């Protein structure tokens, strides 16, 4: 009986989306146990904030098309689904997108807010193809976790949403791929101490320093039952 | 109304009531068999491998 | 030529890679074939037939 | 697209009659996912005619199997095209190549 | 078809394998060994059977 | 509800026997059944600590290749059966016991030199059978405290050490539902232990260790 506890010795934020973090020291096997449990938890349960509804000024249904736009309304909605933003201390927010003139319509055109931060401003929503062409939409963003298809959503809302509100399927989970690599560390002049290095590719909304802590918190609280016998 | 209580009624009714499953073309008697049903979310019929 | 093209990438010339089971973190014994197959959704979806 | 095809798509998708094909060479002037108007170059312009060729793309329409057959553009405003080029991808086609 | 493949793979024996030649006090200990990764499935061993 | 994951209530703990039970957890979020079950297995099966025999010295024999007479079973069999012995050792790392027996009859675990600090949980554990009127054996059995299941990788004789008392743990996940969804997991855990530690507390320990390892990040 010599067990040591892991500590997040280092975190390397190599990019706005890709990062690595090392937990050290870890005894035998704990590298595998933590690496896989935390991988599953981070892939499944990490909350994020994603677009949930859209409302464009002059359109009626997603299958229609807007005048002077290169992308059909369906492709506009698909592009909006890929938008990734942060919100500061709110459960939902409504952002207006007001734009006109020939050229692209990028996420920068959205009316920025102090509590709303866009991870990739270079996101293109659609292309306007007329001098007087213009699109205004009211995007709705909600916090959450997991993936909520629109079919489940409207049938759980239990009220008839008005004509012109289009609903997109939200993928709240902000992490894309989580890999863990276990490798020895020179600690206390003794071997068989695994340094677990987790490298995660995210959308860029959350920082790993909080992601790993939330995953660990989830694991511990679920673990409460097995110690409650 | 597909009330959530109606599902409890179904889960009680279907408890021990066999259902006959009958792929067609049923050349031999082993093509029709009785099974104890269990509710599944999807729309496909879950069959046993063996 | 398939081998030559795999060699152009950093991919294994064997064509088969080792995978890890997501539920248990273990490595599958012996590598498995992994690639990009072009798949088509046939027009026989269940909701038209249940 | 298919990653591995046989090159036969570049013909099947064109001769299918489902994709909008540039009748003459020219330069794109306006696109709105419904009508693509081409400034057909004077080398093939009729002396008295307009000299500018529209293409009213067909949007969501029911097929014989109750499927949608909308055609979507792929060319860009100001892009030059030559007679026979695929302007708008039909259903199951993308960038002029069949993709089921 | 798949089950028999699984059993064929599980009960086969190899000449030299990890965990070969030791003595296991019972089937349970064998299973534990495998799940701890200390032994290979096709390893040759002497187990007390009842 | 972004931080409100479901917490299961144990349906049961069917102690099919004093050694093994069928602890079942229900319900768990989808994907949490394996995430918890495999981690508990990985703790119990290879990191649980306990005291087990690791070295043996039989009287006047150099190796199990040599099959000393007077005993019905051979030295290899003696070593495997001695490995099966479960012990509870209080407050020591390693101990040297002595087992001595004589007469026509079997040698049972009740015959060891009980120091009082050492508890042999199964006195009825059969060691071997003596096959002579003067048949007598005496051996020094080394016990050591450690963790996990140490193989034979290492006048002494080494034996595999079963420090972890969990003989077997196997778990299954299955569909369980609430009033509106059938995507949730019910976790059926089964474990059989050597008997020194009751299973229901064994899992309590396992979760203990894991939770401790999670302490530096959770707030």
């Amino acid at each position: 009986t010599e067990f040591l506890k892991p500590r997040l010795v280092d975190i390397e934020q190599v990019s706005s989306t890709h990062a690595k973090v090392t937990l050290e020291p870890l005894e035998r096997g704990f590298g595998h146990t933590l690496g896989n449990a935390l991988r599953r938890i981070l892939l499944s349960s990490m909350p994020g904030c994603a677009v949930t509804e859209v409302e464009i000024d002059g359109v009626l249904h997603e299958y229609s098309t807007k005048e002077g736009v290169q992308e059909d309304i369906l492709e506009i909605l698909l592009n909006l689904k890929g938008l990734a933003v942060r919100v500061q201390g709110k459960d939902e927010v409504i952002l207006t997108l007001n734009k006109s003139g020939i050229g692209p319509v990028t996420a920068a055109d959205i009316t920025h807010d102090g509590d709303v931060e866009i991870v990739k401003p270079q996101h293109v929503i659609c292309h306007l193809t007329d001098e007087n062409a213009s699109i205004s939409m009211r995007i709705k963003v909600q916090r959450g976790r997991g993936y909520v298809p629109a079919s489940t959503r409207i049938h759980s809302e239990e009220d008839e949403r008005p004509i012109g509100r289009l609903l997109v399927d939200a993928c709240y989970s902000p992490v894309e791929r989580i890999a863990y690599n276990v490798e020895a560390a020179r600690v206390e002049q003794r071997t068989d101490l695994d340094k677990l290095v987790i490298e995660m590719e995210t959308n860029g909304t959350i920082d790993p320093e909080e992601a790993i802590r939330r995953a660990a918190t989830i694991l511990a609280e679920q673990l409460e039952a097995f110690v409650d016998l | 109304r597909e009330e959530a209580v109606v599902w409890d009624i179904l889960d009680e009714v279907i408890r021990e009531h066999p259902v006959l499953l009958n792929r067609a073309p049923t050349l031999h008697r082993l093509g029709i068999q009785a099974f104890e049903p269990v509710l599944i979310e999807g729309k496909a019929i879950q069959l046993h491998p063996l | 030529e398939i081998k030559e093209l795999l060699k152009l990438g950093d991919l294994p010339t064997s064509g088969q890679i080792r995978l890890y089971d997501g539920r248990t973190g273990e490595q599958f014994e012996r590598p498995v074939t992994v690639g990009y197959m072009y798949m088509l959704k046939l027009n026989h979806l269940v909701d038209d037939k249940m | 697209k298919p990653l591995v095809g046989t090159g036969m798509e570049r013909a099947v998708a064109v001769d299918s009659g489902v994709t909008a094909v540039a009748k003459r060479g020219g330069v794109v002037q306006y696109v709105d996912a419904s009508r693509i108007v081409i400034k057909v170059n004077e080398d093939e312009m009729y002396p008295g005619e307009a000299g500018i060729d529209i293409y009213n793309l067909t949007k969501y329409t029911r097929s014989n199997q109750n499927t949608c057959i909308n055609q979507m553009p792929c060319v860009s405003l100001g892009e030059p095209v030559e007679r026979g080029d695929v302007l708008a991808d039909g259903p199951s086609t993308d960038l002029g190549e069949l993709a089921l | 078809q798949d089950v028999v493949l699984g059993l064929y793979y599980m009960t086969r024996d190899c000449v030299n394998a990890k965990g070969e030649g030791m003595v296991l006090t019972g089937p349970k200990e064998a299973e534990r060994l495998y799940r701890s990764g200390l032994a290979s499935l096709h390893a040759r061993v002497k187990v007390r059977i009842t």
